[PDB]
């Protein structure tokens, strides 16, 4: 016989199935009490996003980081940024913004109905448009052309976070060692003063938001030296955004090397 | 050519053969020749392999060299990841190291198993003189010893060792001391005459290591170099094979197991991975990942843990291993072949017997005189014990009146030194009691009066008489007597008493004692006035027509312990044989005395002396005793050394030479016994090697004995056997217990990693964790269940069958992986989704997300309510899944230390609190997974998180049910024995 009689064997084998039928219906059942446990529109825990993220578009990675670097002459050498600036702005169309409304309040947004269409939250429009010099338009090449480039930085959103109300969050841009050859970094951001308007806070999650679409602000680097390699670091300015995290350079601030070849 | 046949040969034929000269030696030149020939007369040393070769191959081994390719796998990596620019993955290099290390550990904990690391061929060239005297050119002069060659003429006298092996010549009064060759001390004598077809027992045969204890002879060296007896001893010692212990046999076997399970695991998952969509590179990480998660790192180091704390607790009762294997040994030992002399006996001539009023008396032969005493309120005895006293010429040396009188040193031979123990045991001071009548006359003890005589002042100041006293062989002290002490009278030498004295006599020699005779005279005034001169040469005393007192008979008597410890061993299902190079007669009452040979057994010999009829005609089978000599042994075929084994239970092989033992020790192997052999002495270091086991005494033995001993009993102590097969039986049933929790968490290590390649949700567990666990939080548990008292008692069961019952075995594999180990990782898998839901990753959002989890270009992912994460963001939430599995198996291994605590019982009799070792142990686990878990600093450090209560408690459900699970398992097992669930479920 094949290690055991064959009657042996098949004994065995349904214990063992059934065993585990047995012990995958636990689990399974686990996962259902768990999954009823689980509120649809609040996480329970927040453990890790105590500070929100920063990313920027367009993101281009070197190795190590963000690294962009292109040629003001070769127009093809920034095509692709301004085309994954063109395709990211897409979703920001004053069409593709339907399910948001306008919102007017420069305060935050709290809301604790569904009042909205399919038993939804509000949320605020945002429109390319309130990039101006760099929403596409008039300029579709988003500053690149004239060496003086858009960077779109987005802040990563949290159910409930709120990230403080005496201003609006802002953007600041500046270079990480500021060079002793040159001025500080120069920029000129969309809208004014690189801010995030309060109303477009709390995010509710994206059952309760499904149309939310984060606001951005687009920061225009005026001053970037040609043909020298230097280093820009955008932080996020707000009462509760924290960017001096060493294991989480993304955390409340994006850096990245910039290039810009003559 | 190895054997000596020069004791047959006439000097003519020696003189020729050697080319030599039986009286004037060989030529300077042709002695030269022969030593370039043959090489020194010394002892070649087999050297073994280099201290550093012992290392190496520790370094080896299945779980080793999985170790091994794993680190190679981790180098790789972190070669090819550092090439490319990619700072991350240092964590491969602390891989690569730390498995480095747990190679290096567990090869230290692999060798520093063997302590001594001790040569035997030190300890034997020792026993060998540095010089000689030879005749050469008929100039006789005196060599190193190593310069003789065979054919030379060699003189030895009293206080020097022999320096070759040699065929004797001359030889006045010369006596030797064979016991390298017999283990028996005893003078023997050595002259010309061949005396024996053995070259071992021929009286013109002196050997190389021995001792010339007197006179001096003249003799042809014969052999020389590892030919000597003591050379071919030292060969057998030495050069016997590398055989393994029983634990380390059942050790490689699981090894085995798992290195073969590992290897199916990793190829099968790589083989997977890569019909799955991986590159090749990635694949071999994952059977690097595997293959460190199946694999248990620590699991050879708690093993020889346990084998440790079992030789602390042996060596507290002077019972000390010399390597850890050898503290099972005797656990599983099934037969037992012991020496006898200075092994189960003193090595001590002790007064056994007496003879006087018509009646045979037992003295008290024990060490401690622990035992039974004889009757002394006779007349007839105080009589025979003043002739016994007053006719003794031994003496104590001065100041050890602190020593017991067994252990102090005495000037004299052993008989007289046995008197004299005694004497001074029974009456009160000997030499103070014998100092009180004064010697007056003496002759000491001749080969020509063939007895010994001393004539004695008596000590009442009144009595003006002179006394005699005398002993001797007994018919000798007897054809001088005329009448007998019998019961506070004197009678007349009646032929009914010769009759009675001779009866007693033989009886007390078929004990195999040896007998002496004690006699008297009390000499009137009016023949012997109190001023009488008394001259030995004139013989003006009678020195006949004496009064016959009684016999007393000696014998090397049993130390105390031993009786009951063979006993012991008997009742533990050991066999026991006694293996003596002593003489049968001895042997076999020796034997009878100690238990070897059960009250009522009979040999053949035995049985055909009660029926009268020839031993042709008794049926084999029904003698359980057997005696056989080793001349008979010699004699016999293998299949009949084999078909005596099977027939008679209690045997007893005497007169063996060294080999003969190693030989039965053999014999009993390869009928599938796992052997023990106790002994003490250089002829028992072949049998001792060759042995699973060897145990020398510690004080009696010798060093030859002690060196190739694998345990040595410091105080002498038998009885320390028996501790020993306690411990032994001990020790395995609870490595049992302690593997089977080493390998349970194994699963839920492995698990993880099954599911993150198939199923790509973001990682469960790190292999830095899994190490934590294999390593440190897991293994003050298992090393727990060494202090597992027994379950069962142990000590009236069988010795295991060494080819049905091994440590681990596919029962407690496949209940300890595929059940409770699918437990453990179902409760890992509950917890690990229970924190990604409560942190925002519904558990469909996770299946597929690996890619998207592990992309440094990807710090906006998107969880299942829409919020958005950074890469660095997602991997402390990674390390907070490891955490959650982490404590999921930690939580588990509670119960699974608490439930190996029994394979039968259940935990509601022993209780759970029993063992305190095992507590503490828990509660040291639970106390270092909290600091892993809350010490700040541990996120970046080693990946550790702190989790909420919650995921503390998640998994406790599935422990209790794990604790429920075998609580009832083993509950079905002890209400149905015969049953398919005690067939298959038990472990
Ligand atoms: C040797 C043989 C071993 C055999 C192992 C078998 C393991 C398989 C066992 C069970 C399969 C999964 C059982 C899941 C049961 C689902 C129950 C259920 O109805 O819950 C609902 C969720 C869907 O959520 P929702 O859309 O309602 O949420 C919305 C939130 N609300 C409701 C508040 C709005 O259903 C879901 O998640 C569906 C997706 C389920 C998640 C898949 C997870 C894959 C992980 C597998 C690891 C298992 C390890 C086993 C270790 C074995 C050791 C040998
Ligand atoms: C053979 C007899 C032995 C087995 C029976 C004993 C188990 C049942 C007895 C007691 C269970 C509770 C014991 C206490 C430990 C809690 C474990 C737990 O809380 O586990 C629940 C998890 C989901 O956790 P949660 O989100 O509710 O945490 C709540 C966090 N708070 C409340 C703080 C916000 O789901 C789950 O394990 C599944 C829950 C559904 C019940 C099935 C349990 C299956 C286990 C086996
Ligand atoms: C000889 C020893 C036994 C060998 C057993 C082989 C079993 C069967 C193996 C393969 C059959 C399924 C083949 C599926 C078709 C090819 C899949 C493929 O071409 O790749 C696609 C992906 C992996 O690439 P990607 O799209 O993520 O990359 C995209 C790159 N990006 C991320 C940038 C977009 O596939 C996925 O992820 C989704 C597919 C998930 C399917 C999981 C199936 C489970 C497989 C094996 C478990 C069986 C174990 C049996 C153990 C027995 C031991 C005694
Ligand atoms: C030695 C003893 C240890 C025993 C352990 C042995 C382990 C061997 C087990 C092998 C089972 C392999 C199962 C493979 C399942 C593949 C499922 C799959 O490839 O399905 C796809 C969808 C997932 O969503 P998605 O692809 O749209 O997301 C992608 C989003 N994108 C496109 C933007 C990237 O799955 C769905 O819908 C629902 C599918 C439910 C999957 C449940 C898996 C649980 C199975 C076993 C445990
Ligand atoms: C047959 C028996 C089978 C059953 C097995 C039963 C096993 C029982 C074992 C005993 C277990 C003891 O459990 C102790 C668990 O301690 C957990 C402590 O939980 C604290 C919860 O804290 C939540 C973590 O919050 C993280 C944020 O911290 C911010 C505040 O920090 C303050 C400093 O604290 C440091 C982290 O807490
Ligand atoms: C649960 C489902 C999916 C798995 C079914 C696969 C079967 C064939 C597997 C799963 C568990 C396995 C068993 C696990 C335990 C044992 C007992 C051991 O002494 C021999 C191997 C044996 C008998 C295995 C044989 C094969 C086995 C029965
Ligand atoms: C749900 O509401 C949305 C508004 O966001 C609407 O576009 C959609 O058609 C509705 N769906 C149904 C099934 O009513
Ligand atoms: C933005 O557009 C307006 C209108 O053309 C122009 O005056 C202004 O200078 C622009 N800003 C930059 C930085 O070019
Ligand atoms: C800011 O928020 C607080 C909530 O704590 C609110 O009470 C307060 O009125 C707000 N103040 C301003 C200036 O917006
Ligand atoms: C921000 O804009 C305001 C006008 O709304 C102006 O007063 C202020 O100086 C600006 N800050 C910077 C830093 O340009
Ligand atoms: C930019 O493009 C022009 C024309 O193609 C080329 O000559 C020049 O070298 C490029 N810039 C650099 C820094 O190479
Ligand atoms: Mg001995
Ligand atoms: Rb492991
Ligand atoms: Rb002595
Ligand atoms: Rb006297
Ligand atoms: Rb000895
Ligand atoms: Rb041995
Ligand atoms: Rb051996």
């Amino acid at each position: 016989m094949l290690g055991r009689t064959l009657s042996r064997w098949v004994w065995i084998s349904l214990y063992y199935v059934a065993f585990y039928v047995v012990m995958s219906g636990i689990f399974a059942l686990c996962i259902y009490v768990l999954m009823r446990t689980i509120d649809p529109y609040t996480p329970d825990y927040q453990d890790q996003l105590k500070s929100p993220g920063v990313t920027l578009r367009p993101d281009v990675y070197g190795e190590k980081g963000l690294d962009i670097s292109y040629n003001v002459s070769d127009s093809t050498t920034w095509a692709g940024l301004a085309h994954t600036l063109h395709r990211f702005l897409a979703g920001y169309s004053p069409a593709a913004q339907e399910g948001s409304i306008n919102c007017t309040s420069e305060k935050y947004f709290f809301q604790e109905s569904f009042l909205a269409p399919n038993h939804t939250k509000f949320s605020c429009k945002f429109t390319a448009d309130m990039l101006q010099n760099c929403s596409g338009r008039p300029d579709p090449t988003f500053g690149f052309a004239e060496g003086k480039p858009c960077f779109i930085i987005k802040m990563n959103r949290i159910v409930k976070f709120l990230p403080g109300n005496s201003t609006a969050p802002r953007v600041d841009c500046a270079f990480l060692d500021q060079p002793r050859d040159g001025p500080p970094l120069q920029v000129e951001y969309f809208p004014a003063n690189g801010t995030y308007s309060l109303h477009y806070f709390p995010y509710y999650g994206k059952k309760a938001q499904p149309h939310y679409s984060n606001p951005l602000v687009a920061a225009k680097l005026l001053n970037v030296p040609r043909n020298r390699d230097v280093v820009i670091v955008c932080k996020i300015l707000a009462e509760h955004v924290s960017f001096d995290n060493p294991h989480d350079p993304y955390e409340g601030k994006v850096e990245f090397k910039l290039k810009i070849q003559k | 050519g190895m054997e000596i046949n020069d004791h047959q040969l006439s000097v003519a034929e020696l003189e020729q053969k050697y080319q030599t000269s039986a009286t004037k030696g060989l030529s300077a030149s042709l002695a030269a020749e022969l030593l370039l020939r043959d090489g020194p007369n010394a002892l070649r040393p087999p050297r073994g392999t280099p201290e550093y070769v012992k290392f190496a191959r520790q370094l080896a081994g299945g779980l080793q060299c999985l170790m091994w390719v794993a680190a190679a796998i981790c180098l790789i990596a972190f070669a090819i990841q550092a090439s490319e620019g990619d700072l991350t993955t240092d964590d491969n290099l602390y891989l690569a190291l730390a498995l480095i290390a747990v190679v290096v550990v567990t090869g230290c904990f692999g060798y520093y198993q063997e302590f001594k690391s001790t040569n035997i061929i030190a300890s034997f060239k020792n026993l060998v003189p540095q010089q000689a005297t030879v005749i050469r050119d008929g100039d006789k002069f005196q060599i190193n010893a190593d310069q003789l060659v065979v054919g030379d003429l060699v003189e030895m006298k009293g206080g020097d060792r022999v320096p070759a092996d040699i065929r004797i010549l001359q030889a006045q009064g010369c006596k030797v001391d064979n016991s390298s060759l017999t283990g028996e001390s005893e003078p023997q004598t050595r002259s010309p005459e061949c005396t024996h077809e053995s070259p071992l027992e021929t009286r013109n045969i002196a050997f190389f290591s021995t001792m010339c204890l007197e006179g001096t002879a003249q003799g042809l060296v014969v052999n020389t170099g590892d030919r000597t007896i003591i050379g071919r001893i030292a060969s057998l010692a030495s050069g016997v094979e590398n055989e393994k212990t029983p634990i380390a046999i059942e050790i490689e076997h699981f090894v085995d197991i798992i290195a073969g399970l590992a290897i199916l695991f990793g190829a099968t998952f790589f083989i997977v991975a890569m019909c799955i969509g991986y590159t090749f590179l990635r694949a071999m990480v994952f059977f690097m990942a595997i293959v460190v998660a199946y694999v248990p790192e620590g699991l050879l180091a708690t093993v020889t843990v346990c084998l440790s704390l079992t030789a602390k607790r042996l060596a507290s009762k002077n019972c000390v291993v010399k390597n850890l294997e050898a503290v099972e040994t005797l656990g599983s030992t099934s037969v037992i072949c012991s020496d006898k002399t200075g092994t189960l006996t003193q090595n001590r001539m002790t007064v056994s017997h007496l003879w006087f009023d018509n009646h045979i008396h037992s003295a008290d032969t024990t060490e401690d005189q622990s035992g039974q005493t004889f009757d002394q309120s006779s007349e007839t005895w105080r009589a025979l014990c003043r002739v016994l006293t007053l006719c003794n010429r031994a003496a104590f040396k001065s100041g050890q009146d602190a020593v017991p009188v067994p252990k102090r040193i005495v000037i004299g031979d052993a008989s007289e030194t046995a008197l004299l123990k005694f004497s001074e045991l029974t009456l009160g001071n000997a030499m103070g009691y014998r100092e009180r009548f004064p010697k007056v006359c003496e002759i000491p003890f001749n080969s020509t009066n063939k007895f010994q005589l001393s004539i004695h002042t008596l000590e009442d100041p009144r009595d003006p008489r002179h006394v005699l006293v005398m002993k001797g062989a007994p018919e000798r002290v007897l054809e001088r007597c005329s009448s007998i002490l019998i019961k506070g009278q004197e009678l007349p030498l009646d032929e009914q008493w010769r009759e009675a004295f001779q009866t007693a006599y033989l009886s007390l020699g078929g004990l195999g004692e040896r007998v002496l005779g004690f006699c008297q005279l009390y000499l009137s005034e009016k023949d012997y006035p109190p001023g009488y001169a008394f001259d030995v040469e004139a013989m003006n005393f009678p020195t006949s027509g004496l009064c016959f007192a009684g016999l007393v008979s000696m014998i090397d008597p049993p130390r105390a312990t031993v009786p009951d410890a063979v006993l012991k061993c008997r009742t533990a299902g050991i066999r026991v044989i006694m293996v003596t190079g002593d003489h049968p007669i001895t042997a076999k009452a020796i034997a009878a005395s100690v238990g070897i040979i059960s009250e009522g057994s009979e040999t053949v010999e035995d049985i055909a002396a009660r029926l009268r009829v020839p031993v042709d005609q008794v049926n084999r089978k029904d003698a359980r005793a057997c005696v056989i000599n080793g001349m008979q042994l010699k004699d016999m075929d293998p299949s009949e050394l084999v078909e005596a084994l099977r027939t008679h239970p209690e045997m007893v092989f005497a007169r063996t030479s060294p080999q003969q033992k190693l030989v039965i020790v053999e014999s009993c192997q390869r009928l599938g016994a796992i052997v023990a052999v106790t002994g003490d002495g250089v002829n028992d270091s072949p049998a001792l090697k060759k042995a699973d086991i060897g145990v020398a005494m510690g004080i009696a033995g010798s060093d030859a004995a002690k060196n190739a001993a694998d345990m040595i009993l410091l105080d002498d102590n038998f009885a320390s056997i028996v501790t020993g097969v306690e411990q032994g039986r001990l020790i395995f049933d609870n490595l049992k217990k302690s593997i089977a929790y080493t390998l349970t968490k194994n699963i839920p290590e492995l698990t993880p990693w099954l599911i993150y390649i198939t199923v790509s949700v973001p990682l469960p567990l790190g292999c830095i964790t899994i190490l934590f666990i294999e390593l440190c939080t897991d293994i003050f548990p298992s090393v727990s269940l060494a202090y597992e008292k027994a379950e069962s008692d142990i000590m009236h069961l069988r010795p295991r069958n060494p080819k049905r019952d091994r440590l681990v075995n596919e029962p407690l594999a496949a209940y300890s992986y595929f059940q409770i180990g699918a437990i453990q990782s179902f409760a890992g898998f509950t917890d690990y989704f229970t924190a990604m839901a409560q942190e925002g990753w519904f558990p469909l959002l996770c299946v597929g997300l690996r890619p998207q989890w592990e992309n440094h270009h990807l710090q906006d992912l998107q969880d299942s309510y829409g919020q958005e994460w950074t890469f660095g963001q997602r991997l402390y939430q990674q390390y907070t899944c490891y955490t959650v599995f982490f404590i999921s198996i930690e939580m588990c291994q509670i119960a699974d230390v608490l439930i190996r605590k029994t394979r039968r019982l259940s935990a509601f009799q022993q209780g759970f609190f029993r063992n305190r070792i095992l507590v503490i142990a828990i509660v040291f686990q639970v106390c270092i997974g909290c600091f892993l878990c809350y010490c700040p600093g541990m996120p970046n450090i080693f990946n550790f998180m702190p989790i909420r209560f919650q995921w503390w408690l998640v998994p406790m459900p599935f422990s209790l049910l794990i604790f429920v699970y075998d609580e009832i398992r083993k509950l079905g097992v002890r209400c149905c024995p015969g049953s398919w669930w005690d067939q298959e479920l038990y472990y």
